[PDB]
RNA sequence: ACCCGGUGAAAUUGAACUGGCCGUGAAGAUGCGGCCUACCCGUGGCAGGACGAAAAGACCCCGUGGAGCUUUACUGCAGCC
RNA sequence: GGAUGACCCCAGGCGGUAGGGGAGCGUUCCCGAUGCCGAUGAAGGCCGACCCGCGAGGGCGGCUGGAGGUAAGGGAAGUGC
RNA sequence: GCUGGGGCUAGGAGUGAAAAGCUAACCGAGCCCGGAGAUAGCUGGUUCUCCCCGAAAUGACUUUAGGGUCAGCCUCAGGCG
RNA sequence: CUGUUGGGAAGCAGCGCCAGAGAGGGUGAAAGCCCCGUAGGCGAAAGGUGGGGGGAUAGGUGAGGGUACCCGAGUACCCCGUGGUUCGUGGAGCCAUGGGGGAAUCUGGGCGGACCACCGCCUAAGGCUAAGUACUCCGGGUGACCGAUAGCGCACCAGUACCGUGAGGGAAAGGUGAAAAGAACCCCGGGAGGGGAGUGAAAUAGAGCCUGAAACCGUGGGCUUACAAGCAGUCACGGCCCCGAGGGGUUGUGGCGUGCCUAUUGAAGCAUGAGCCGGCGACUCACGGUCGUGGGCGAGCUUAAGCCGUUGAGGCGGAGGCGUAGGGAAACCGAGUCCGAACAGGGCGCAGCGGCCGCAAAGUCCGCGGCCGUGGACCCGAAACCGGGC
RNA sequence: GGGGGGAACCUGGGGAACUGAAACAUCUCAGUACCCAGAGGAGAGGAAAGAGAAAUCGACUCCCUGAGUAGCGGCGAGCGA
């Protein structure tokens, strides 16, 4: 119906793996198509550009490249730790997603 | 008599063992696991386990290192490919009714 | 598909308890005036066919 | 005893022929049919059973005998099998058709009639039939014949 | 048609380092034997050979192969009496 | 001889089309396998004057390649040009 | 007489000042798809290895004669000795 | 979760943990615990369904005695011509009916293979009726199913391009990398293309992109060749070159030497096929049969459909089949029977190993193999025939 | 209310030939291919003017068996309850 993803624009998140195992960042953008996020200050690529209007002179810009979602987890804004996600029904009924090591919201 | 053999094999190496119950094992896997050290099966052997108490087999399941049956599906080619023959009595009643 | 006995077989021959052969002597169903009483007699009785043409008979009735 | 350990018997499991796999196989080529000719080709002869080159066959040569009989076809009558009574020696007390169904003796819808190879046993023996050696030999040997229709 | 610049096919082709004579050979040999002759490679030309190319001979025979046609061949059918 | 494929000694046979028989090699797939080999390099590709096998082949080693492969013993075929 | 446009007649059927002519570049019976993998006693082709043995081209009969059935000749297994 | 190697951990190491979940797919490599899932559970306001559960409704229901009113008409029935059935005119019934003739209403009429009698069975000429069965456009699950010449004709924008007046025919064509980080900028060039710089673990991964075989074309190097006669090799020797009492490459001279395949009495043959390379390409499967073989049981052996269980678990099911007895056209008899007057004569038939135990075996069941039968039956190839269309 | 469409499946009305019979005509292929009409999630069939010997069974459909039996057949090839 609609792709699943257990991390969303902006809450903070611990890469796990690759270059960048350990960094921790807040999310930029989530590619849903791709099953991809954009981590700030994360996998940096540097990429040319054409002399032009935009970047007259040019040379090359710094970019950020997209990530694995699978290779990021959400930081509980309560016990500060990487998790893994759960799901909570409140009163309302609505639901939430929410820590697995301590009961925090992560929103 | 494949079935008669394939059992008689295993009692033959020593490797045929008959249990009368499965103490607190009630569905949760580590608790095999414990019922399973005090009758000797670490998991270096691979073991059929034969019982009609679904509880046991649901335990027991997941593991490696285990194959489950009900008594009537005992079959020889699960007695040859597992080390060690485990058998509840209620089992051994029956796999001794259908080999007479 | 099963084989089919061969009719015409089953009708002119017999497959002994051992599994010869027999069938009933040719050669007086008719032309009988000049021919000897020794002819037609033992022209009468039944005789055992040679082992290859008794094999193939055999195979057409699969069933007896 | 283990898995790796399972074997067929030396001559259980055989290998096929195949033909038609080049020169060394002894196969090759030809495919073991030789050269040209009826036989050679896909589809083969006649029946060899039967056909013998055109001319009349060896079996079509032989006269029918006997009853073919008619439509509507076969005159349903009352069977015979017979068992010996040898066969019945296996047996205590009291012995009829149905028994010897069940102990795989006498076919079913077939009427019994008691023949006399072997010896008779002083068994109450009730058939629709019986020969006049089976009746000597039964009565004699202290067994009781009992007829039925 | 030839030469120079430009573009650039084809059928065919087992591979080839592919000579003459007298012989031999499945009976007409560049390819076997004996002899003779012959430095390596092209170009324009000619058509004797490569049983040259092309077309699984169109003639003939064979196949219990086919098709068109004939008739006082056989057996039917329409049609007509 | 030893005792039954343990190997040794002696003796004989071993050209081959149609074809009969016997024993093997390899290719795809399944059980073995919740295993094992694999980025310290899978398969495949290119070499080798090396090793084992009568041979079909199987190893080993160097280079290429970059993610698969699969034993002893058995099973089944879309199995060798 | 020739010719444009618009129409009709077709497969054992049309059309033919008659050539079995023509019916969409091969008409003694069009083309397409189907029955269909028709049938082909004919021709071609038939794929790894090693080991043992090893023919026939005759007789009989055959709408048979370059195809068959049985016999003869080959091979394997069991038995006899 | 930490460490270590690595561009990258999921590898290796260390210490844990879950499991009614260790099916499987992913993530920079090989992950139970990172992701998507899995075991086990939960879910419909609306529309469809609803064979199950409930309820209504239609509809359903006596026994004697009398009466002889009714009980399906161009019908039964008979004859002619046919079809259906296993039945092809056969002793030919039955069911159906194109033609002709033409009834009866239970004391009526059809059938039980011509017909007749006896004895039974059944109720024609009006209609309806679930389920059990068939198929797979469609959705899902699973493969000792394919892996881009394979698998559907199509993995790709295919019934397309293209061919045909039309019916109709009918393709080719998948892969950078973990990530576009898809190469700013300078240099030669009109452009294409390239050389640098740069990215990347890797750029003979640069988009005409994984691997990159062979035919085929080229550059460079060693050896060799212009007096030599050739199925192109081989054996010997010598020279030169390379690698370090030996090997490898090359070939001057000498010896020997008639391609491969197919078809044939016989081919180098001037007989067939082949330009060369790569990939596709031909003895199979089902059911019967017959021998052989490996096992299970043995005067016995064995189940089929189905039913229950599993969800790659097996069991039940004895209906039936083969065998236990043969002889005879058959009646029939039976270790005998047939022919015959025969007690004659003949044909075809009848009778384990050891010390009750073992061992073997009739037979039978299953696996395997050879061959046979029916199928297109080892693969390719007709000229033709027929049907419907164009 | 009807009309028209739907991959196969179903019923009904029509209905070939190659081929097999080692020729061919009855026979076979086969009531198959195909054409047409109608149905439907199925269709057909279906509550005995039945079976056929059981003194019996009890609508129909469908699978197994009966059985390659009984029979049918240029008593050929084959067909087949
Ligand atoms: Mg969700
Ligand atoms: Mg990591
Ligand atoms: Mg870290
Ligand atoms: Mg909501
Ligand atoms: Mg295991
Ligand atoms: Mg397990
Ligand atoms: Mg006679
Ligand atoms: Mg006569
Ligand atoms: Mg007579
Ligand atoms: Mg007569
Ligand atoms: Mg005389
Ligand atoms: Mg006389
Ligand atoms: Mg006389
Ligand atoms: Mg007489
Ligand atoms: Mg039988
Ligand atoms: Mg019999
Ligand atoms: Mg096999
Ligand atoms: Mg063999
Ligand atoms: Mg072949
Ligand atoms: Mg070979
Ligand atoms: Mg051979
Ligand atoms: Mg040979
Ligand atoms: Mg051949
Ligand atoms: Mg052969
Ligand atoms: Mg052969
Ligand atoms: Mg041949
Ligand atoms: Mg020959
Ligand atoms: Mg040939
Ligand atoms: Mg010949
Ligand atoms: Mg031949
Ligand atoms: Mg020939
Ligand atoms: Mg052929
Ligand atoms: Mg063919
Ligand atoms: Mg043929
Ligand atoms: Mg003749
Ligand atoms: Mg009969
Ligand atoms: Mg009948
Ligand atoms: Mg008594
Ligand atoms: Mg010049
Ligand atoms: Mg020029
Ligand atoms: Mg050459
Ligand atoms: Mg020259
Ligand atoms: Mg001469
Ligand atoms: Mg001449
Ligand atoms: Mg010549
Ligand atoms: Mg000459
Ligand atoms: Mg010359
Ligand atoms: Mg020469
Ligand atoms: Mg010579
Ligand atoms: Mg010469
Ligand atoms: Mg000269
Ligand atoms: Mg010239
Ligand atoms: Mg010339
Ligand atoms: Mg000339
Ligand atoms: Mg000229
Ligand atoms: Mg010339
Ligand atoms: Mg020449
Ligand atoms: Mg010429
Ligand atoms: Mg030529
Ligand atoms: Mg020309
Ligand atoms: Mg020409
Ligand atoms: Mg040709
Ligand atoms: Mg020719
Ligand atoms: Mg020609
Ligand atoms: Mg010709
Ligand atoms: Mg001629
Ligand atoms: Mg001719
Ligand atoms: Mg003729
Ligand atoms: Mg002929
Ligand atoms: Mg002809
Ligand atoms: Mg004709
Ligand atoms: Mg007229
Ligand atoms: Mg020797
Ligand atoms: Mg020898
Ligand atoms: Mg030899
Ligand atoms: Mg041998
Ligand atoms: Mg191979
Ligand atoms: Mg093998
Ligand atoms: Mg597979
Ligand atoms: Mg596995
Ligand atoms: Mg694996
Ligand atoms: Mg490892
Ligand atoms: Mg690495
Ligand atoms: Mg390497
Ligand atoms: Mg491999
Ligand atoms: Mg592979
Ligand atoms: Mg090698
Ligand atoms: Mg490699
Ligand atoms: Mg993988
Ligand atoms: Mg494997
Ligand atoms: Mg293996
Ligand atoms: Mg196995
Ligand atoms: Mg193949
Ligand atoms: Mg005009
Ligand atoms: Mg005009
Ligand atoms: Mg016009
Ligand atoms: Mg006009
Ligand atoms: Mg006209
Ligand atoms: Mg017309
Ligand atoms: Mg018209
Ligand atoms: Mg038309
Ligand atoms: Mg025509
Ligand atoms: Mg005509
Ligand atoms: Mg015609
Ligand atoms: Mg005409
Ligand atoms: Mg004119
Ligand atoms: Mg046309
Ligand atoms: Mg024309
Ligand atoms: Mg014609
Ligand atoms: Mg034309
Ligand atoms: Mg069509
Ligand atoms: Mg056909
Ligand atoms: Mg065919
Ligand atoms: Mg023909
Ligand atoms: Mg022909
Ligand atoms: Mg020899
Ligand atoms: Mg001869
Ligand atoms: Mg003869
Ligand atoms: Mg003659
Ligand atoms: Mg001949
Ligand atoms: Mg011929
Ligand atoms: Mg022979
Ligand atoms: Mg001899
Ligand atoms: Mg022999
Ligand atoms: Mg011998
Ligand atoms: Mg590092
Ligand atoms: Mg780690
Ligand atoms: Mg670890
Ligand atoms: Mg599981
Ligand atoms: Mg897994
Ligand atoms: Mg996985
Ligand atoms: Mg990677
Ligand atoms: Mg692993
Ligand atoms: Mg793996
Ligand atoms: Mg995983
Ligand atoms: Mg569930
Ligand atoms: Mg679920
Ligand atoms: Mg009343
Ligand atoms: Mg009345
Ligand atoms: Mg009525
Ligand atoms: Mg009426
Ligand atoms: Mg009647
Ligand atoms: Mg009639
Ligand atoms: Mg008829
Ligand atoms: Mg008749
Ligand atoms: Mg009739
Ligand atoms: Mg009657
Ligand atoms: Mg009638
Ligand atoms: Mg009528
Ligand atoms: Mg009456
Ligand atoms: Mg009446
Ligand atoms: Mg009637
Ligand atoms: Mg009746
Ligand atoms: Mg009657
Ligand atoms: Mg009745
Ligand atoms: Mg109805
Ligand atoms: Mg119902
Ligand atoms: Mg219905
Ligand atoms: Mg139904
Ligand atoms: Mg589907
Ligand atoms: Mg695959
Ligand atoms: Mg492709
Ligand atoms: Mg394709
Ligand atoms: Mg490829
Ligand atoms: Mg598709
Ligand atoms: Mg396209
Ligand atoms: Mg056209
Ligand atoms: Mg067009
Ligand atoms: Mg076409
Ligand atoms: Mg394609
Ligand atoms: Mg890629
Ligand atoms: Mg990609
Ligand atoms: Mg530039
Ligand atoms: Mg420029
Ligand atoms: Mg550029
Ligand atoms: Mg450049
Ligand atoms: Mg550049
Ligand atoms: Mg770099
Ligand atoms: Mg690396
Ligand atoms: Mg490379
Ligand atoms: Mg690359
Ligand atoms: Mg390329
Ligand atoms: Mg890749
Ligand atoms: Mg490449
Ligand atoms: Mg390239
Ligand atoms: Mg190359
Ligand atoms: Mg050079
Ligand atoms: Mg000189
Ligand atoms: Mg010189
Ligand atoms: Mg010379
Ligand atoms: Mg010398
Ligand atoms: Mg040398
Ligand atoms: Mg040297
Ligand atoms: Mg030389
Ligand atoms: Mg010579
Ligand atoms: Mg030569
Ligand atoms: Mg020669
Ligand atoms: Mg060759
Ligand atoms: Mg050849
Ligand atoms: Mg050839
Ligand atoms: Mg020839
Ligand atoms: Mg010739
Ligand atoms: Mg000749
Ligand atoms: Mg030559
Ligand atoms: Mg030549
Ligand atoms: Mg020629
Ligand atoms: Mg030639
Ligand atoms: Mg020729
Ligand atoms: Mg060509
Ligand atoms: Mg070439
Ligand atoms: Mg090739
Ligand atoms: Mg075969
Ligand atoms: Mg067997
Ligand atoms: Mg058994
Ligand atoms: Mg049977
Ligand atoms: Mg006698
Ligand atoms: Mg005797
Ligand atoms: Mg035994
Ligand atoms: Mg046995
Ligand atoms: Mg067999
Ligand atoms: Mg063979
Ligand atoms: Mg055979
Ligand atoms: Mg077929
Ligand atoms: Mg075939
Ligand atoms: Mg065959
Ligand atoms: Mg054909
Ligand atoms: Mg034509
Ligand atoms: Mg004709
Ligand atoms: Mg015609
Ligand atoms: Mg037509
Ligand atoms: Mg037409
Ligand atoms: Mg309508
Ligand atoms: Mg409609
Ligand atoms: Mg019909
Ligand atoms: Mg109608
Ligand atoms: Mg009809
Ligand atoms: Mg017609
Ligand atoms: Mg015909
Ligand atoms: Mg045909
Ligand atoms: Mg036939
Ligand atoms: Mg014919
Ligand atoms: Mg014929
Ligand atoms: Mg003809
Ligand atoms: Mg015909
Ligand atoms: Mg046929
Ligand atoms: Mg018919
Ligand atoms: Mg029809
Ligand atoms: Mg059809
Ligand atoms: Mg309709
Ligand atoms: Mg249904
Ligand atoms: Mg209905
Ligand atoms: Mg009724
Ligand atoms: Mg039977
Ligand atoms: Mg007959
Ligand atoms: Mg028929
Ligand atoms: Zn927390």
């Amino acid at each position: 119906m609609r792709v699943k993803m257990h991390v969303k624009k902006g809450d903070t998140v611990l890469v796990a793996s690759g270059k960048y195992k350990g960094r921790v960042g807040k999310v930029k953008e989530v590619l849903p198509k791709k099953y991809a996020v954009i981590v700030e200050g994360v996998n940096i690529v540097k990429k040319a550009v054409r002399v032009s209007p935009k970047y007259p002179q040019g040379g090359f810009i710094e970019k950020e490249a997209p990530l694995h979602a699978s290779k990021v987890r959400p930081i509980c804004p309560a016990c500060g730790k990487p998790t893994r996600v759960r799901k909570k029904f409140l009163e309302n009924g609505k639901k939430i997603r929410v820590c697995a090591k301590c009961g925090g919201a992560l929103d | 008599k494949g079935l008669a053999m394939a059992v008689a094999d295993r009692a033959r190496e020593g490797k045929l063992l008959l249990v009368e119950a499965f103490a607190g094992v009630n569905g949760k896997t580590k608790e095999f696991l414990a019922w399973a050290k005090e009758a000797g099966l670490d998991g270096s052997e691979s073991v059929l386990l034969v019982t009609g108490n679904e509880l046991v087999r649901r335990a027991a399941r997941n593991l490696p290192w285990v194959v489950t049956l009900a008594p009537e599906g005992l079959n020889v080619y699960d007695i040859v490919r597992t080390e060690r023959l485990v058998m509840d009595l209620d089992a051994w009643e029956v796999f001794q009714n259908r080999i007479g | 598909p099963k084989m089919k006995t061969h009719k015409g077989a089953k009708k002119r021959v017999k497959i002994t308890a051992s599994g010869k052969v027999v069938a009933m002597k040719t050669g007086k169903r008719h032309l009988n005036w000049q021919k000897s009483g020794k002819e037609i007699r033992q022209k009468g009785r039944k005789f055992v066919l040679a082992k290859p043409e008794a094999e193939r008979i055999k195979l057409l009735l699969p069933y007896e | 005893m283990k898995l790796s350990d399972l074997r067929p018997n030396p001559g259980a499991n055989k290998r096929r022929k195949r033909v038609g796999r080049g020169p060394g196989s002894g196969h090759g080529k030809t495919a073991t049919r030789g050269h040209k000719g009826q036989k050679s080709r896909s589809g083969g002869l006649k029946d060899p059973r039967r056909f013998e080159g055109g001319r009349s066959t060896t079996l079509m040569r032989l006269p029918k005998r006997g009853m073919q009989g008619q439509v509507p076809g076969e005159i349903k009558r009352p069977r015979y099998q017979g068992v010996n009574l040898k066969d019945l020696a296996r047996f205590e007390g009291e012995v009829t058709p149905e028994l010897l169904v069940r102990a795989g003796l006498l076919k079913k819808g077939y009427r019994l009639k008691i023949l006399g190879e072997g010896e008779a046993k002083p068994l109450k023996v009730v058939a629709h039939a019986f020969s006049k050696s089976a009746l000597e030999k039964l009565k004699a040997a202290g067994g009781e014949p009992v007829l039925l229709e």
